């Protein structure tokens, strides 16, 4: 198949050999197969999910990261990642918890965007736990 | 007697022309409809009203044309 | 009945009418020329169907509750609540008619409209054979009359809107200083806004009319030309359809006259 | 087409039918709608101030 | 043409017309007839809750 | 006389080519305006405006053909 | 005879017209679904349910000239 | 005969193809006006200043044909 | 007479329209069934089933022309 | 009498055809002027010279066209 | 006599139309080829036949046209 | 009568045909020539000096098409 | 006589839609080549391996209507 | 004998779909042209031997068609 590499300067959040992945992006999400095209790619929040070989799979949540493909060998250098296990639906609450104070906190526009950002980032973890569920 | 058969002519071509103006039209939006909404999928009842904002706004000639192409046809014939 | 295809259809697309200056019906052929010559079945249905819209609503508006609803009150409440989510999208003046205008304009508008779903012999069938009546077609939405009387109803309202949320000083700059801005061009802006302005109703009325005409003809023409035993898999089709055009139609209608008020007055 | 009376007499039927819906239809509709809503509102109200 | 065999093509379209709004269009009504009041049903509970 | 099947012919043509134009028009201007949406949603009521005032100038002129029709139709003809 | 001779070209103006529209159209919109399609399989059949409603409403109004020009080719002739 | 109803003849394909080109040529540069207004909402006033200054241009040989069709209609016949 | 060659002429219009729409609008959808199978050779069976799906859509018109336009020429 | 009617025709034709060709070349050409004018707003007083350069190229056929078709309006006919 | 005239009318408009259609179809699905190729020749024998496969739907009609046109030509004549 | 009347026919659907050919020809030259101006505006004196190479290929041929129809005029009468 | 009146116009309708096709067809599959050199040169040869193949394509149905219009005109009037 | 006289009109459609079609054309392989020289200046002279390879394709059928109604307006007539 083909190798994916996933990290942050915190961690190493994944890597190894993937028959396939879906990954967000910056218009929606994308799937992503060995044949696909050598596409360098920006991101938005949302997750990513990581279907090993004999079709196993892992749930990864991501902050926000850049998903660069010259090779087969190919990489997600994300800002912040936490797994679907490593989170749970009650952290995914506190992140909408915190997305709820951070609306409710501002005026300022760019405030308001980066409140918006973290319910998209909130909904993005609740998402990650329902594809975990799944 | 062409004054029967002509009217025949001209309400083929009212209607031929409100075909072509009508399907080409709504296609392009259309597009940006199908490719925003799998770009977006979160905003697709949002999209969806506005496309149908201007999709109501993209009938009206062509409706006046074949609308008239009828009367030619069976009013005067 | 010995009706060729082309007679037939013919029969199908002929009207009964009444002259109010004789109060005789009009005659299969031979029409009076005095425009005083009201289209009964057309207005008897339509009537009818706006009667039986103001009955239904009216016995559950008497008495509609707000813990949950009964099975009936929920289908009401659901077009009211469709109707209030169209016009909060595109209106927000202080106006109390816009959405009741908008309800009635989809309910009636979609109930003359449904009546081209039904089977085009049925109700002209027993109107001749057991009622006896000169003429009858039931669709009322197929006749221009009514739709452009909508229409300029709306057009009627535009105006009033025009003038009064903005006044005689503003309607008269907007009409003739737009697109060209200097007064060396208003004879050329009096153009391009007056005809623009003036054609957006009646272009409304006759959109959803050169859709129903059309329909009901298309039934007409399927029942006459085609044997019975082929008649059923090319009308069926239609019939499934035009429940998605009679659907939009009706949608349309409202949405537009709430754009074209809003357009209008903010 | 054909201009007639029609014209003239579905413009009656048409505001008559505006007026009344205006009247009796919509306002009791509506009442009884955000009667609803304002009632679902007032519950999620109390445990913020209870909380604190 | 036997305008009664007319009669008949239009009946039978009717019945399979009638058949397909029966299983395609209907049930989608009555599903948003439940949904309506489902959408926002449990926010009444909802209300009392807090007071608890 | 022969004259008058000329009449609706002309009003044909100029009517049937106003339907085309007004209809390709707003699909394209009306596809750039649903386009617009994708990558933000702080701009619905603005554009939306922009939209009206722009497509006022697109149908104009195919809707003074259609007038000028209609006049050759019922009143000349 | 000389009237029976332009009949069948005004059903030919009729549905040729309308078969360049209604193919056209429906050619412009269907690439767009395969297009997002490929971004994002799980969403195919929400897709494809979206295509076939903006198909319908592409060609609703080109079809009638096909209806018409059936009528004009064998019950005018 | 042919002197009246040729004029008018003359009027339709005047204002006929006037109305395809005035309608055509806004569709198309309303849209990249759109698009611009999309990728830059700052802009918006700047833009439709300089789609001001092109649409100028777009209309104003169309309405030559629109005015001197009025003449061939009203002046001439 | 003058009749037998209009008819001949108005079926070269309706065949040749059709030959105008059938060929255009899969010029325009099989341009992005081919650009998306070069990004997505992995799916091209998929594709190409979506690809008949609407393929199916575009010809329903075209063809009915050309029934037509057999009938015309050769049989009346 | 057809020989000078039949010239409003000709010019009719001439000037018609020279409008669409005309009114959509500016359309596309302005169209990729505002969007090189949303990429570099700063830049406009430039491009929109490149843009008054390219433009008399795109009008010069069309306005012979319409001279012309003028002159056998007004001098020959 | 005439007849001839009128059957070489008829089969050269049939194939001049064909030739337009078919030959600006293929143009735009080998564009998409190329680029595809371009982006990555690997797949130049993989592309080249799904282009095959292509193809061969946009050349059914045109030449059915062509083989009647052919017919109207040298049987008709 | 009609001889003299075609030829003037003859010369107007030549040169709006040659209008409508030079008029997009350039119109879309010149948009790619603003577009690499916009990107590139440092460059501009280099690409204007390719676009005054390409554009005199355009119109060199829609040039001898107008020539021909100023001769059918004037020197054939 | 009157054969080689209409036969010509026969000719020059095929030749004039042939040089449209074929004129069209190549300026966009050639377009698209010139990108892909511009892109990616050093890969000119294979390209224009693929450019061949393709062209051949194109040229089909353009060419016997060429074939074909040569064969009327200077064999049949 | 009025012969001459549709011999310029068959000479008139010739010469003006050649200069749309090769005007088109090489407007579109151009546009593709400049924009390949934005981006790779350094290979400007390289492009123009492909362009002048591609060119000379795209004015095959244009050359043709423009010779033999050239001849048909000498010649023949």
């Amino acid at each position: 198949t083909y190798h994916l590499d996933v990290v942050s300067a915190e961690q190493q959040m994944f890597s190894g050999l993937v028959e396939k992945i879906q990954v967000t992006g910056s218009e929606g999400e994308l799937g992503i197969y060995p044949g696909h095209a050598p596409l360098l790619t920006a991101i938005k929040p949302g997750m990513i999910r990581i279907v090993k070989q004999h079709g196993h799979e892992e749930f990864i949540y991501l902050s926000g990261g850049i998903l660069e493909v010259q090779p087969g060998n190919v990489t997600v250098l994300a800002d912040t990642a936490i797994r679907g296990q490593d989170l749970d639906e009650a952290r995914a609450m506190e992140a909408k918890r915190k997305a709820e104070e951070h609306i409710s906190s501002s005026h300022g526009d760019v405030d308001y965007a980066q409140a918006s950002a973290e319910l998209a980032k909130a909904i993005a973890q609740l998402r990650v736990i329902e594809l975990t569920k799944k | 007697n062409l004054n029967m058969d002509l009217l025949y002519m001209a309400a083929a071509v009212m209607m031929g022309l409100a075909a072509i103006g009508a399907a080409i039209g709504i296609g392009i939006l259309g597009g940006k409809f199908l490719e925003g909404a799998a770009r977006q999928p979160d905003l697709i009842p949002l999209l969806r009203t506005q496309f149908f904002i201007v999709m109501g706004l993209v009938d009206a000639i062509p409706m006046i044309a074949v609308g008239l192409g009828l009367y030619v046809m069976f009013a005067v014939a | 009945e010995n009706m060729t295809p082309q007679d037939y259809i013919g029969h199908h697309l002929n009207n009964l009418q009444l002259d109010l200056r004789t109060f005789s019906l009009v005659d299969p052929q031979n029409p009076p020329a005095t425009f005083w010559t009201i289209n009964i079945d057309s207005m008897f249905f339509s009537v009818v169907l706006g009667l039986l819209f103001l009955v239904l609503f009216r016995s559950v508006a008497k008495k509609a509750t707000s813990g949950v609803p009964g099975k009936f009150q929920t289908a009401i409440e659901l077009v009211i609540g469709f109707v209030n989510g169209s016009v909060k999208d595109m209106y927000h003046g202080k106006s109390k008619l816009i959405a009741p205008l908008a309800l009635t304009i989809f309910v009636w508008v979609f109930l003359m409209n449904l009546m081209d779903l039904l089977p085009i012999d049925l109700l002209p069938y027993i109107a001749e054979h057991v009622l006896g009546l000169p003429a009858l077609r039931v669709v009322p939405s197929a006749d221009v009359n009514v739709t452009l009387s909508m229409a300029l109803g709306v057009f009627i309202l535009i105006l009033f809107y025009s003038i009064k949320m903005k006044g005689i000083g503003g309607f008269t700059k907007e009409l003739t200083l737009q697109p060209f801005n200097h007064w060396a061009f208003i004879p050329v802006n009096l153009i391009l806004e007056g005809v623009s302005l003036l054609s957006k109703p009646v272009s409304l009325g006759l959109r959803l009319f050169g859709n129903m005409y059309a329909g009901e003809l298309i039934f007409i023409l399927i029942a006459g030309l085609l044997p019975w035993w082929s008649q059923w898999i090319l009308n069926v089709p239609w019939a499934i359809f035009h429940i998605l055009i009679i659907t939009l139609q009706a949608f349309i209608f409202m949405v537009l006259t709430i754009v074209y008020l809003s357009m209008a007055s903010e | 087409m054909n201009l007639n009376a029609t014209i003239l007499g579905q413009a009656i039927a048409f505001v008559l039918f505006v007026l009344f819906c205006m009247k009796y239809v919509w306002p009791p509709l509506m009442a009884a709608i955000e009667k609803r809503q304002k009632e679902i509102a007032d519950g999620l109200a109390s445990a913020e101030r209870a909380h604190k």
